[PDB]
RNA sequence: GGGAUAAGUGCUGAAAGCAUCUAAGCAUGAAGCCCCCCUCAAGAUGAGAUUUCCCAACUUCGGUUAUAAGAUCCCUCAAAG
RNA sequence: UUGGCACCUCGAUGUCGGCUCAUCGCAUCCUGGGGCUGUAGUCGGUCCCAAGGGUUGGGCUGUUCGCCCAUUAAAGCGGUACGCGAGCUGGGUUCAGAACGUCGUGAGACAGUUCGGUCCCUAUCCGUCGUGGGCGUAGGAAAUUUGAGAGGAGCUGUCCUU
RNA sequence: UAACUUGGGAGUCAGAACAUGGGUGAUAAGGUCCGUGUUCGAAAGGGAAACAGCCCAGACCACCAGCUAAGGUCCCAAAAUAUAUGUUAAGUGGAAAAGGAUGUGGCGUACA
């Protein structure tokens, strides 16, 4: 139920190992110039052209 | 087959042996068989 | 202080080829240890390995005394429950005649990481044949 | 079904001129022992084997880049979750 | 099993009987293999070897026990903090109410009964059951495989013929 | 090589195991109560695999010097796979009794 040790930084760091954050999927648009998300549209100019 | 811990001759045909290191006593009557002297 | 010491720039090991062929089990895997160990040089040093490689053939022809061909048996568990198997040494040396030495001599060498090391320098055959004809090795009568 | 055994029954045979399953030598014999039947297994660091696929350009670092055969990001789904 | 001792725990190691899930010993209840009989046969007695698998459903009492009804090839005996409450029940036994018999001048007590009466915790570590990411296996890959070593399964009735 | 007297200041009044002479209990207890010695308590170091009380032995400090005690010398693991003469075949050695056996040694007193 409680814990019956405090935990160290050594066994705190290591299980926070995965802990981590993704990179999105993005592309130069076609037409827009800027950066994209794939299958998604163009926040900047608003082209998909599928 | 007497197993006992005292075995002896019940009568005077019966003959005392020993093999694979045990006591063994075998008479003509089948009754006096005896065995673990 | 002028003792010397060993390490990984002086150290030769050999080959060996020894031969089981009509000798005690117990009496042989006693005079491997110490070949394993490097106890017979004068270079000897503790922290580092310094001994040599053996190969033993004709394993398969070892020899017990008295009635231990029966009486010896080996267990072993499984980590599960009731999980005990057993095997006699007689039985043992008519399937298995490398794992009858190989584990006999294992027992004789210290259970640390360096002793782990040593242990793998050993090749045990059940004939008269061995593949390491490259590494050159050179016979050796037990004392 | 196979291979060795437990308690048993034995076959020859002396120690002990006879007897005796035993002390050397041959057998027989349990739902039990090891196989046979079903599933998982090379992190089995002792890391196994087989078939097929890819294999060039450089300051001549005893190196390096980008690719190749392949595998993913993302997307439509399930017999899987 | 009932006791003897008082060595660990009183700034705290929760009871009896169940339920759910099991494990392990052999001094063997059933099934398998054998002597000897005061063993005709069909059925038994006693003793040896054998732990692989099995070893019911109800009535009466809170119960263990124990008796009874109907079955079964058989309804074995013991250990694990009398297995098991961070798994669960609270019917008995140690709370505060009330009553009877008995004892006490009395407040009250049982060598006894009766009705009623809160069971709490989000799992840190080891352990156990599932499922992924790294690196290794001396070039980088896609498929098919050997099996060192582990796990699972092991029971038995009644008819017919000879 | 101590002992005794006078004065200043204390702590202690829960003890334990082993050997040995006894009571008690059951010629039970790591039980309990007395006599005597040792150790622990307040004692490290080596041996008994681990193990305050058992065996050897009492650490002022430093050294990559030597000789010994208990206990030891096939391997883990420092030292004899030493020498001489005998016993045991059971894994005895490395757990136990009353009883039962031409198992096998040593020293004494016509049998099929």
């Amino acid at each position: 139920a409680v814990p019956k040790r405090r935990t160290s930084k050594t066994r705190k760091n290591k299980r926070r190992t995965h802990f981590k954050i993704s990179v999105p999927g993005m592309t130069e648009c076609p037409n827009c110039g800027e950066y994209k998300l794939s299958h998604r549209v163009c926040k900047n100019c608003g082209s998909y052209n599928g | 087959m007497k197993v006992r811990p005292s075995v002896k001759p019940i009568c005077e045909k019966c003959k005392v042996i020993k093999r694979k290191g045990k006591v063994m006593v075998i008479c003509e009557n089948p009754k006096h068989k005896q065995r673990q002297g | 202080r002028q003792t010397f010491m060993a390490n990984e720039s002086n150290i030769e090991r050999k080959w060996y080829v020894i031969d089981a062929e009509g000798q005690t089990l117990g009496r042989l895997s006693s005079e491997v240890a110490s070949i394993l160990r490097g106890k017979n040089k004068v270079t000897y040093t503790p922290h580092v390995d310094t001994g040599d490689y053996v190969i033993v053939i004709n394993a398969s022809k070892i020899e017990f005394t008295g009635n231990k061909e029966t009486d010896k048996v080996y267990y072993r568990h499984s980590n599960h429950p009731g999980g005990i198997k057993s095997i006699t040494a007689g039985e043992l040396r008519r399937t298995n005649p490398e794992r009858l030495i190989e584990n006999s001599i294992k027992g004789m060498l210290p259970s640390t990481r360096l002793g782990e090391k040593q242990g793998k320098k050993l090749f045990v055959y059940g004939g008269a044949e061995h593949p390491h004809a490259a590494q050159q090795p050179e016979n050796y009568e037990l004392r």
